[PDB]
């Protein structure tokens, strides 16, 4: 997700 | 000497974040809650950037980095909001954003007056205890490492090490000007008590936002992408007892 994309 | 740790927290502290609320429109539960939800989405972006930049944060497993932020954003945001209220309008009102300042009327229209009163109280604690800008910064950092799953994290040891170091820093911020033991001891007591009080407040807001997500479609309340996801996947874990806050005192 967009949140996960912050660490991915 | 050089306040390396404090220089960092100060340097990475997020700037002003607006909610984009239309103050030219009459207050309504839907408009107000929708504006708070969008403010949460915006603040979350800044919280992610802030955290990733904290000393030692990258030592945590990537999955844990995401976890602590997903569990702690509420307390962190509420704490920062209480400080803003204290320093901007002296706790007279809840200063969520420059364009979203709650007075009694909005506290009531939002349908979360009781929770708002507690947040206003916390805000007043900042004044009653004479919390310094530096104590605020370190306390806020410690809030990011104040809630974990009972089953532990991916790499619990790295987390324990990090949390311990942040407590150590809070402890030295207290002994900077103070040269008396019972003095430092008293201050540490007050702050830990203060940090603990954020938890019950976050819990209530967690329950409130959860119930709101469930029936948002019925009350015309909009939840942004990241908010909706976190509130339905992570927040429940908290409400069902799987994830709990770390209290200094019990
Ligand atoms: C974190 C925010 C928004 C950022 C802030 O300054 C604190 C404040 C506390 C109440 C939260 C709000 C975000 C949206 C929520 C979660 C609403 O759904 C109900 C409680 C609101």
């Amino acid at each position: 997700s967009r949140f996960a994309d912050f660490f991915r | 000497c050089q306040p390396i740790f404090l220089n960092v927290l100060e340097a990475i502290e997020p700037g002003v974040v607006c909610a984009g609320h239309d103050n030219n429109q009459p207050d309504s539960f839907a408009a107000l809650l929708s504006s708070l939800n969008e403010l949460g989405e915006r603040q979350l972006v800044h919280v992610v950037k802030w955290a990733k930049a904290l000393p030692g944060f990258r030592n945590l497993h990537v999955d844990d980095q995401m976890a602590v932020i997903q569990y702690s954003w509420m307390g962190l945001m509420v704490f920062a909001m209480g400080w803003r209220s204290f320093t901007n309008v002296n706790s007279r009102m809840l200063y969520f954003a420059p364009d979203l300042v709650f007075n009694e009327y909005r506290m009531h229209k939002s349908r979360m007056y009781s929770q708002c009163v507690r947040m206003r109280h916390l805000s007043q604690e900042f004044g009653w205890l004479q919390i310094t800008p530096q104590e605020f910064l370190c306390m806020k950092a410690l809030l990011l490492f104040s809630i974990i799953p009972v089953d532990g994290l991916k790499n619990q040891k790295f987390f324990d090490e990090l949390r311990m170091n942040y407590i150590k820093e809070l402890d030295r911020i207290i002994a900077c000007k103070r040269k008396n033991p019972t003095s430092c001891s008293r201050r540490f007591y007050q702050l830990t008590k203060l940090l603990d009080s954020v938890q019950p407040i976050a819990r209530e807001l967690h329950q409130f936002t959860f119930d709101l997500l469930i029936k948002s479609h019925m009350v015309s309340v909009d939840f942004p992408e990241m908010m909706a996801e976190i509130i339905s996947v992570q927040v429940p874990k908290i409400l069902s007892g799987k994830v709990k806050p770390i209290y200094f005192h019990t």
